[PDB]
């Protein structure tokens, strides 16, 4: 070029244009896919990422791994974004989206290299994705019998399939039973905040329990708390948002007196206000008192003298779960403590779990909430158990919304690839190569399963292709037997929407990446 | 645990790194392939500029650090040394072979199977080329040489002037033809001296029916044109005689000093007189000549050229019939020179070429020699014309030695890809995949050719493959083997009819060298880089 | 095999994927497993010399120079300044064992180190680590069932504390208080039994106040059925 | 048209083929290009579409103005010819309504 | 650990940017000297890095004194040097033409036309340009001195020497005519070696003249020697006239008393014998490229011989050509033919404060010197450059007697012919053909712009005039800015100069259009 004494853009502006930048973008997407490639399948492995502060995160979740990775490549960020999208909309398949998008891009990289117009590739991807989604909706197996037992079995199988890739896969049936039971007790919105997840260090995975009620950690007891009884057999629970303390009446309040009689009267009036609140709470008939605001030592001793239980500074979400379990109402004022606003549980108890004190509200017959208590040898262990249970819970919620399932293990994608190849063999031909490339890219997931399991991917893929061609829809990778099997009969089930969203997001990401021809990076401002 | 003072890369990391290096080297020169290719412009970080299209020159000038990229660079250098043409094609083919082999390996195909498949595919491709895709030059004639030269000079700075440059190249090559023992006509290229001098246009380049020397006469008093030249070639300096280390002059009688000093020069004077007594007109010597012998030659009206290059002197002596004389000494112990050691030419002149002068030994007898003076507008274009002219001379030499030529413009690669894709089904299970990937990799040449012209590469290559498949399936449409690419219109065309030819040795050697390079790089699965 | 990836594109243009990728390290595949196994083996071999009645002590010095001579594995690993993540996992495992049980915080580390040491030579023979983990889980289930089978019951009555005294003595036998062994076991058993919800319920350690004052002798340690305050 | 990934000084991605957005996220420094960008932004404000048309037309006009200045015309003559042609184009445009 | 493929200092650019940058660099080269063309051109001051000042308007000098970094600019500088060396005139014209062709090629490169099509169109256009130039040429009678003087004048009207046109024309014509030589059937001019230009600051420019001989800056070795000889017989030598050591080691061994004196006496006797051998030819002047001993000077003065020592080899060759002598290295082999008879006067005179030796009355001399007297060193350097231009033009005319109309007439005629030819192409390459055809109008356009008249009106009128039948000789009057017939104004250019300019410009455009990728920063690897 030329110096051009006065230049157009600010100095340091880096621009890349043409085929080389698109090839570099595809390579970056391949690099991103490599970082999560070995996390897929029952034989998948965990990744450990350490941040600057020195904290380590161990996860089998694709979205979590990608988020912990601090990606700065403009094209590579699209894969992380679609992983987040899949996590948000579905909750499972965050590795499959990245693998599928990267495989699409890798398959169309050669055609890009001869200078094929990107619009043709985008149109081919759009057509192939529409056909694949329609085929998935057409061939997805659904049961229109509304059988409660069959629905429970389907939910349990889906949860097991969603869980048989994590570290809790050994107890996958037991955890899936917990997850299904917990989800079935949510009322109509299946809100995630209505399922408590408590992680307590110590104990094996089999020691983890689901509480048909609500449980939370003991919250900074005051003096005289240890004299309160710690077990009740039909308690009435008073859910309050009240500070039971000896304090100023108001921040701007100010008392002006000119007689010692008025001084004593004011002191006794403050004491009488506190005692009136406490007496109202006591005469409400409640035995267990929980408050969001602090409960003072005076109130603690007052409740201890009456054989009552008190617990202040309870977290707001814990109070909401206690509401949904026992069936009371949080009161900011104690002036009207009727039986309507009082919670009720069969048994309240405080026990010790791994060197911590927890309060239990069990026996609730009409509870709309749950509480998972997770046990493990390390905090990252419990964190990843929570992540796996979150994946299972999201899968079960989606299955509740619509019970349309397809066989896993790559069987659905092998069927889709066969169908797409059959479609591509009957078109003019410029789109035929791209649709065939899409169908071939659809084979990445079973091949990755075989590679992770230590299989021979080529032979398994050939057998799967032959079986699908000769007849058979739900034949996928059998990880245990080094062969293929009818995965529908093996109860390897996934919701159809999981694959639908995965294909849609991967295709959108591939089209967006291909549609870019120039990348411009402005010089950094305020580098500091 | 290993405690090796260095960096270690193992597994797919090093394989991908090697493939990336090879791909980068291929991408550097991929834009200079085919007639619609364009030259590059190298700067030597000191102001030196090089404009070239030759792949070997580009890869030699670049400084390369990665071992695999080096491997490709010396691969191009070897291809240039042993053939002279196809230097870019071999690098591109090797890099594409490496890419597809790495793809197969990443698909968990063992590299040994890929190597065996590549070896089988290379052998079968060479066999198919030799059996189906060769054309004999016996029934073509001089037109085959002209077309081969024109095809070689396409994609070069002398492309449009091919109608003239091909004639010049063919005449120059045929002028230096000699037959050795076994009755084999040999064509000693690099015996055609190439002289570069800016000035008139490229069309004014001259083909000398003789030899051209990049040197002038030593003294302005000598004539600058001799009609009936009797060339005397010498390999010793004509200066004042000085005695060796083992000889020392010690004077005791002072009367002998003058005689000693006079004889010191009288020895050389007698040698000059002996040389000139035979009628010699042109005297060429590799050594220097001082003023005294220059005046001796001036008085006799004879040429005298000093510091003549040894190779130039050898060529002049061989052409003119003169014999190099490193010394004047017969088998009788005397010091004599007879007319038998004199070469003959019918004119020796000193022409002026753009403010400079050079000596032309025109029409030497007893053997015909040739030389080319390239006229351009600056030094860069003259150098590029020299490189392209050398490529054309090498191509013509290959065509004249081996009388087999193959269609150009991607026809050979397309036919090979079709045949190998068909044939792979009859060999093994995974080596079948290796042979199929070899066949697919062979298609990069037409792809790059089409891309460089901004043509529809996909559709054009598909049409080429369809034509070749029809040729190989239907046994009466075998004439479609010659259907290559016509980059002017972006359509398939019968290249044999169009006169687009290449020597078969170019394709054979390029295939063999690219396959061996891909095998060598593919063998690596680990790298240890010790700190310096 | 380390530092991540360094390509800078096949066209020469910059190829930046991750922020500060030039100064970030990465371990891939089997070598990461071998490094983790070696670190865990080092931790376990450090711990194993403090196992049993004849086990020796470790003298821990913190960042402020304070010295803590101890035999408790959980305390040693908690006060150990490690940087390797697998060592931190060992520390958390010891803390987990201490929180859940309170004893055996040194046996768990030795057992895990032995398990990983055997897994090393199993991996060297070409077995997927997931299969090793599954086999370990199966064998652990078998061992737990056998432990339940061969277990024996003891009476936890307050009238006969001999089995409780023997269990406390076995627990204390590896500590420095083995000189006052029987008195220590007696006071521990009596302290637990005095404050405990009898119906097999929890034992509230908040009601057991452990106070220590220098001077006197170890034999002067006593159980006081009341409260000791640092006032007058 | 092809989308462009433009990254401003705050590391914010902008993948788009909208000319006004691209110019807004570009750190344009040449003041003549600043006038052109301001004209594009004014077109976006007044109508909402046609910014790329404004850029292309201004660039073509200035290229041909440079050609005319090179061949010998003065700046004032080029300006008056451009204004006359713009008036003629505005007169013609209503007749092209389909 | 920078693994890298290429070295970190290697940088690669490719695509449209490289072509645009190359064409812009060529345009900038053209724009540097655009204003230095035509009779009304202005001069430029160049400051050398060594402290010297080069005040000139010659294109090649200006481009040579400029250092550039963009290698396309280096290519353009090489083009300038090639044009100067080949013909000696038309440097600014070729630079401007190359720039204009590259601009009109960039126009097509902006569209979707491949550079190879443009290059092929350019080559076809160049062939037609050569054909048209050969068609519109006219012969010259070289024996007509008036025509030669007019041609030289037309060459030098655009230079600072134009104030003294007849004098410069006569100097150049006489020098070229009497340096012309023919030997053994070979014809030569050889302006480079002989026909020396010697400039002495001071005096007036009107005193400049070309001597019928040679002049050197030398004085007699001894004052007693004659400084004015009527009809000298000159003898030239290369070898020294002093005792010198031998080639081999020649240590002596003295044991007798008289051997030292004998050695010294024999040294003196050797000098005497050499001087006697020289005197045997009875010469008057002895010239040597090497030193002459004092004893040799005495022995020469004894025979009334003037001696000059330490002369340059080129000067000695020039003297040999001028006075009809040949240089002899060994005095004992001095033949009669070696003695230089033909010089008609030798005179040593002092110019300013320095002695100068004149051999300036030779009959039929084949070498000459041009004595320039001027205001200062820079003025004399510019006058020497103008004289070089004139002498190159004269020798080109002598070699090729064809002329072509100047003042823009030739460019417009060739452009019209090529435009008429392009009307039957009916292809896709007709557009670049016509573009490069009409790009030749930049020469009349530049002439008009430098003159200060209206460019568009004058070019339109000139094109309309050239559309007629017999109007190939109509051009631009560089002074008055009017359309005149060049057979009336009398401005003509040698056909060789125009042909070289057109060929070189077209080939520069072809060479620069062929390039689309630049890699730089690598080591020399020599
Ligand atoms: N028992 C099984 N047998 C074969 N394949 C399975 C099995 N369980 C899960 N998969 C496969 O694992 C893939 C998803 O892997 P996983 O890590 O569980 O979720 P994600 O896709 O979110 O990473 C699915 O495509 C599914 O086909
Ligand atoms: N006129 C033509 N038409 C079509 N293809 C051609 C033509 N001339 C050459 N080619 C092809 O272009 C390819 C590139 O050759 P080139 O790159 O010039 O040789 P090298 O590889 O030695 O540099 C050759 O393989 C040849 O087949
Ligand atoms: N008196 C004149 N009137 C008009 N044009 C002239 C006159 N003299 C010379 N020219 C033109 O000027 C050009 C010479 O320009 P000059 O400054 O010599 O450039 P260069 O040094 O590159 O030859 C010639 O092409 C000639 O046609
Ligand atoms: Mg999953
Ligand atoms: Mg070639
Ligand atoms: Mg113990
Ligand atoms: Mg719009
Ligand atoms: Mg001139």
């Amino acid at each position: 070029m030329m110096p051009t004494p006065v230049i157009l853009l600010k100095e340091g502006t880096d621009s890349s244009q043409g085929i080389p930048q698109l090839v570099s973008n595809i390579s970056a997407c391949q690099v991103i896919a490599e970082a999560v490639r070995t996390t897929l399948g029952p034989r998948g492995m965990d990744k450990l990422i350490v941040d600057g502060r020195g904290k380590a995160t161990i996860s089998n979740d694709g979205a979590t791994i990608l988020k912990l990775l601090d990606v700065v490549h403009p094209a590579a960020k699209t894969l992380v974004d679609i992983a987040k999208s899949q996590d948000a909309e579905v909750g499972d398949g965050t590795t499959s989206v990245t693998l599928l998008a990267a495989e699409f891009l890798k398959q169309v990289k050669p055609y890009v290299e001869e200078g094929l117009h990107p619009q043709i590739i985008i149109r081919a991807f759009r057509t192939a994705t529409q056909l694949a989604v329609n085929k998935i909706k057409e061939i997805a197996v659904t049961v229109k019998k509304a059988d409660k037992v069959e629905q429970r079995k389907l939910l349990e199988k889906c949860a097991m399939t969603a869980l048989s890739s994590k570290l809790i896969s050994q107890q996958k049936a037991f955890f899936a039973k917990m997850v299904v039971d917990a989800v079935m007790m949510l009322d109509d919105l299946l809100q995630l905040k209505m399922i408590g997840i408590k992680k307590v260090q110590g104990g094996a995975l089999e020691d983890s329990q689901l509480v048909a009620g609500v449980a939370f950690k003991k919250t900074f007891s005051y003096a005289g708390f240890e004299m309160q009884p710690k077990k009740y057999h039909n308690p009435k629970i008073a859910l309050l948002n009240v500070e039971l303390e000896l304090k100023a009446e108001k921040d701007n309040a100010e008392i002006r007196v000119h007689t010692v009689e008025d001084y004593q009267a004011i002191v006794d009036a403050e004491w009488n206000i506190l005692y009136d609140k406490l007496e109202k709470i006591h005469h409400s008939g409640a035995k267990v008192v929980l408050s969001k605001l602090p409960i003072g030592d005076v109130a603690t001793q007052y409740f201890a003298d009456r054989d009552m239980f008190c617990a202040g500074r309870v977290p707001e979400e814990d109070l909401k779960r206690t509401m949904m379990a026992c069936g009371g109402s949080i009161q900011t004022s104690v002036n009207a403590l009727s039986a309507d606003v009082l919670g009720r549980c069969q048994v309240f108890e405080e026990t010790q779990i791994g060197g911590e004190r927890y309060n239990f509200f069990t026996g609730c017959p009409k509870a709309k909430t749950c509480t998972f208590i997770l046990r493990g040898g390390a905090e990252q262990f419990m964190e990843e158990t929570e992540r796996s249970l979150h994946d299972a819970i999201m899968i079960v919620r989606r299955a509740i919304k619509n019970d349309s399932v397809v066989a896993g293990g790559g069987a659905i994608e092998m069927e889709l690839s066969k169908y797409l190849r059959d479609y591509s063999r009957t078109i003019p031909g410029k789109q035929q190569l791209l649709i065939g490339a899409y169908a071939k890219a659809l084979e990445i997931i079973p091949r990755q399963l075989c590679d992770n399991a230590g299989f021979d991917a080529t032979n398994i893929l050939n057998k799967l292709r032959a079986r699908h061609a000769q007849g058979g829809t739900w034949y996928g990778v059998d990880i245990n037997n080094e062969d293929i099997a009818d995965n529908f009969e093996a109860f390897v089930w996934e919701p159809a929407m999981v694959r639908i969203n995965a294909l849609t997001a991967a295709s959108e990401a591939a089209c967006l990446i291909v549609s870019v021809d120039e990348t411009i990076k402005n010089p950094r401002s305020t580098v500091d | 645990p290993l405690s090796v003072f260095g960096d270690r890369s193992t597994g797919e990391t090093i394989r991908s790194q090697n493939v990336m290096a090879a791909a980068s080297i291929a991408n550097i020169v991929k834009s200079s392939l085919g007639p619609v290719g364009l030259d590059k412009m190298l700067v030597d970080d000191i102001g030196d500029v090089t404009i070239t299209n030759d792949g070997a020159t580009i890869l030699k000038l670049l400084e390369v650090e990665h071992p695999a990229a080096k491997v490709l660079c010396e691969l191009a250098d070897l291809q240039d040394k042993e053939v002279g043409d196809g230097t870019t094609s071999v690098v591109i083919i090797a890099a594409e072979l490496l890419k597809n082999a790495d793809e197969l390996v990443k698909q968990k195909i063992h590299p040994t199977s890929v190597i065996s498949g590549y070896r089988l595919a290379c052998k079968e491709a060479v066999r198919y080329i030799n059996e189906n895709l060769i054309v004999n030059t016996d029934e073509l004639g001089r037109d085959c040489l002209i077309n081969a030269a024109k095809t070689s000079m396409s994609s070069k700075i002398i492309g449009i002037n091919g109608d003239f440059f091909a004639n010049m190249v063919v005449d120059a090559v045929l002028a230096i033809k000699y037959t050795d023992i076994r009755g084999q006509p040999r064509y000693p290229v690099n015996s055609v001296n190439i002289l570069k001098a800016h000035g008139r246009s490229q069309m004014e380049s001259m083909l000398i029916s003789g030899y051209a020397l990049n040197c002038v006469v030593g003294s302005q008093g000598m004539p600058k044109r001799i009609v009936n030249a009797k060339i005397a070639c010498l390999d010793f300096s004509l200066q004042k005689t000085k005695m060796k280390l083992g000889v020392q002059v010690v004077i005791t009688d002072p009367e002998k000093l003058d005689q000693i000093r006079q004889r010191e020069s009288d020895i050389t004077k007698e040698r000059i007189q002996k040389i000139l007594a035979t009628g010699a007109n042109v005297i060429l010597t590799t050594g220097g000549i001082d003023d005294m012998c220059l005046k001796y030659f001036v008085e006799a009206g004879a040429m005298a050229v000093r510091r003549v290059l040894k190779r130039d002197l050898k060529r002049i002596a061989k052409a003119s019939g003169a014999t190099i004389l490193s010394t004047l000494a017969n088998l009788e112990g005397e010091e004599t020179f007879e007319a038998a050691m004199l070469g003959q030419a019918e004119e020796v002149v000193q022409e002026r070429i753009c403010d400079d002068e050079l000596i032309l030994i025109k029409n030497t007898k007893a053997r015909t020699s040739a030389s080319i003076i390239l006229r351009g507008a600056n030094d860069f274009m003259c150098d590029e014309m020299e490189r392209s002219l050398h490529d054309a001379l090498c191509v013509v030499k290959r065509v004249l030695e081996s009388k087999s030529v193959v269609p150009g413009g991607g026809a050979v690669e397309a036919a090979l890809s079709i045949y190998l894709e068909n044939y792979a089904t009859s060999m093994g299970s995974r080596e079948q995949l290796a042979i199929a990937e070899f066949a697919r990799s062979l298609l990069v040449i037409p792809n790059t050719l089409a891309v460089n012209a901004a043509q529809d590469s996909t559709d054009l290559v598909a049409k080429l493959r369809a034509f070749h498949n029809e040729a190989q399936v239907n046994p009466e449409r075998k004439n479609l083997k010659w259907i290559g690419l016509d980059l002017s219109n972006g359509k398939p065309r019968d290249n044999k009819q169009a006169g687009v030819f290449e020597p078969t040795i170019v394709k054979v050697k390029s295939l063999k060298f690219a396959t061996e390079a891909a095998i060598t790089i593919l063998r690596i699965d680990d790298l240890i880089k010790l700190h310096p | 095999a380390s530092m991540g990836t360094l390509a800078f594109d096949e066209y020469g243009r910059p190829f930046l994927i991750i922020k500060d990728q030039d100064r970030k390290s990465r371990l891939m595949g089997l070598e990461a497993l071998k490094s983790h196994i070696m670190a865990a083996k080092a931790v376990a071999n450090t711990m194993r010399t403090s196992l049993g009645p004849n086990g020796l002590d470790k003298m821990m010095v913190d960042k402020d120079g304070d010295v803590t001579v101890t035999n408790d594995g959980a305390t040693i690993l908690s006060m150990m300044d490690v940087d390797h993540q697998i060592a931190k996992l060992m520390v958390e495992l010891s803390k987990s064992q201490d929180d859940e049980i309170g004893d055996g915080t040194t046996g768990v580390v030795v057992l895990a180190g032995a398990l990983l040491e055997e897994a090393e030579q199993l991996l060297d023979r070409g077995i997927h680590p997931i299969r090793i983990a599954d086999g370990y889980e199966q064998a652990a289930r078998v061992a737990i069932e056998h432990l339940d089978k061969i277990s024996d019951s003891v009476l936890v009555d307050i009238k006969d504390t001999e089995p409780l005294i023997q269990t406390a003595k076995t627990t204390l036998g590896s500590k420095v208080v083995n000189s006052c062994h029987r008195q220590m076991a007696e006071i521990a058993v009596n302290a637990v039994l005095t404050v405990a919800d009898m119906e097999r319920r929890d034992v509230d350690f908040e009601l057991i106040k452990v106070e220590g004052k220098v001077g006197g002798r170890l034999e002067d340690t006593k159980l006081i059925k009341g409260v000791i305050v640092d006032k007058d | 048209g092809m989308n462009k990934m433009v990254i401003n000084h705050l590391e914010k991605l902008f993948v788009t083929n909208d000319a006004a957005t691209i110019l807004r996220e570009l750190e344009v420094q040449h003041p003549a290009a600043k006038m052109i960008v301001m004209a594009s932004h004014m077109q976006e404000q007044e109508v909402g579409d046609g910014t790329n048309f404004v850029l292309v037309f201004a660039g073509a006009l200035l290229e041909l103005a440079e050609e005319l200045l090179r061949i010998g015309l003065s700046v004032s003559e080029v300006i008056e010819g451009y204004e006359i042609a713009c008036r003629k184009a505005h007169e013609i445009l209503p007749n092209l309504v389909c | 650990r920078p693994v890298l493929v290429l070295s970190q200092n290697t940088k690669r650019e490719s695509g449209r940017k490289v072509q645009s940058g190359n064409i812009n660099a060529a345009k900038t080269i053209a724009d540097i000297i655009r204003t230095c063309l035509g009779p009304k051109s202005m001069m430029k001051m160049l400051l050398d890095p060594m402290g010297g000042i080069v005040m000139t308007n010659d294109g090649n000098a200006i481009l040579r004194e400029i250092q550039v970094q963009h290698p396309a600019a280096k290519s353009m500088i090489e083009i300038s040097r090639t044009q100067d060396e080949e013909v000696g005139d038309g440097t600014t014209s070729v630079i401007i033409l190359a720039g204009e062709m590259l601009s009109v090629a960039e126009h097509f490169l902006e569209q979707q036309m491949h550079p190879t099509v443009v290059i092929s169109a350019y080559r076809k256009a160049l062939d037609d340009m050569i054909s048209t130039l050969k068609k519109i040429s006219i012969p010259v009678d070289i024996s007509d001195s008036d025509m030669m003087l007019n041609i030289i004048n037309s060459s030098i009207t655009t230079k600072a020497i134009s104030r003294w046109s007849s004098l410069a024309c006569n100097i150049a014509l006489d020098a070229v005519k009497m340096v012309q030589f023919e030997e053994n059937g070979r014809k030569e001019i050889d302006i480079k070696k002989y026909a020396r230009v010697e400039k002495i600051p001071g005096g007036i420019i009107e005193d400049s003249c070309v001597l019928r001989g040679v002049m050197i800056n030398k004085d007699v070795t001894h004052p007693r020697m004659r400084r004015y000889i009527k009809n000298p017989r000159i003898v030239l030598l290369d070898s020294s006239l002093e005792y010198k050591k031998g080639e081999s080691q020649t240590d002596i061994e003295i044991t007798r008393e008289e051997d030292f004196t004998r050695i010294l006496q024999m040294e003196e006797e050797y000098i005497q014998q050499l001087c006697e051998d020289i005197i045997q030819l009875k010469p008057d002047v002895v010239i040597t490229e090497k030193g002459i001993s004092d004893l040799a000077q005495h022995y020469l003065m004894r025979a009334n011989i003037t001696a000059i020592r330490r002369v340059r080899k080129t000067d000695n060759n020039r003297i040999a050509r001028a006075c009809g002598a040949r240089i002899v290295s060994r005095p004992e082999e001095l033949r009669e033919d070696d003695v230089g008879t033909g010089a008609g006067l030798l005179e040593i005179k002092k110019i300013g404060d320095e002695y100068f030796t004149f051999i300036t009355d030779c009959k039929d001399p084949k070498a000459c010197t041009i004595l320039l007297r001027g205001a200062s060193k820079e003025i004399l350097s510019e006058v020497e450059r103008n004289l070089q231009d004139a002498m190159q033009v004269c020798r080109n005319v002598l070699l090729d007697p064809q002329l072509v109309p100047g003042g823009g007439a030739s460019e417009m005629a060739v452009a019209h012919a090529l435009t008429e030819k392009s009307k039957a192409m009916t292809g896709v390459e007709q557009w670049p053909y016509r573009a490069v055809a009409q790009a030749l109008e930049v020469i009349p356009r530049t002439l008009i712009q430098n003159c200060g008249a209206s460019t568009i009106r004058l070019l339109t009128s000139l094109r309309a005039k050239h559309t007629q039948e017999n109007c190939e000789t109509w051009g631009v009057n560089g002074e008055t800015g009017t359309l005149v017939d060049m057979k009336e104004l009398g401005i003509w250019e040698p056909l060789a100069v125009k042909l070289q300019t057109y060929k070189t410009a077209v080939e520069t455009a072809v060479l620069l259009l062929r390039i689309d990728d630049i890699v730089s920063g690598h080591k020399k690897k020599g």
